[PDB]
């Protein structure tokens, strides 16, 4: 019963333990508090779904890097704009649509908190934008029997 | 603009890769 916030949420903490020292940007850690955070980032689903994100990263590694500085260098209003790129994606839904935003998500935090001259308010507005944009696929999702359903077994 | 609308191809693009596995 895990919402899609809480589980990109949960794979973008998971993702900066494993990159970097392991710390966790304070914009992560307001999400996880405002967002009644639930899921835990060592959940063998979150940790099951970070490999299948992260071999779509690296299969398009160029591409979400490419994409991505195009993104944040264009935008006037960056929580905005990822609502803007996610309502594109899902004109309607498929479990690649799905998996490919959330994966070029996850990117996107991964890339902002790896370089610490990333103002705050860049990380700060991007992941809020990035997560609440994410809240439109939990009606998809909840019909297709859940994020465990369809990693557990699809 | 432009930007947003070159992203959303390239991953609904990524996605049908995907869905062929
Ligand atoms: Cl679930
Ligand atoms: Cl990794
Ligand atoms: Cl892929
Ligand atoms: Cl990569
Ligand atoms: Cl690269
Ligand atoms: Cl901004
Ligand atoms: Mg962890
Ligand atoms: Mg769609
Ligand atoms: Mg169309
Ligand atoms: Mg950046
Ligand atoms: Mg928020
Ligand atoms: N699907």
């Amino acid at each position: 019963a895990y919402s899609t916030r809480e589980i990109l949420l949960a794979l973008c903490i998971r993702d900066s333990r494993v990159h970097g020292n392991g710390t966790l940007h304070p914009v992560l850690e307001l999400a996880a508090r405002e967002t009644p955070l639930r899921l835990s980032p060592e959940d063998t689903v979150v940790l099951r779904y970070h490999v299948l994100l992260e071999e779509i990263i690296e299969r398009n590694s160029e591409t979400f890097t490419e994409t991505w500085n195009r993104f944040i260098t264009h935008t006037e209003h960056v929580d905005l704009d990822f609502n803007s790129v996610f309502l594109e994606i899902f004109h309607r839904p498929s479990l690649g649509r799905a998996l490919a935003w959330m994966a070029w998500c996850m990117h996107a935090c991964r890339t902002l908190c790896c370089n610490q001259s990333t103002p705050y308010y860049v990380v700060d507005l991007s992941v809020r934008g990035m997560l609440e944009a994410s809240e439109g696929l939990d009606g998809w999702i909840h019909q297709q029997g859940g994020w465990s359903t369809l990693i557990e077994d699809n | 603009e432009q930007w947003a609308r070159e992203i959303g191809a390239q991953l609904r693009r990524m996605a049908d890769d995907l869905n062929a596995q």
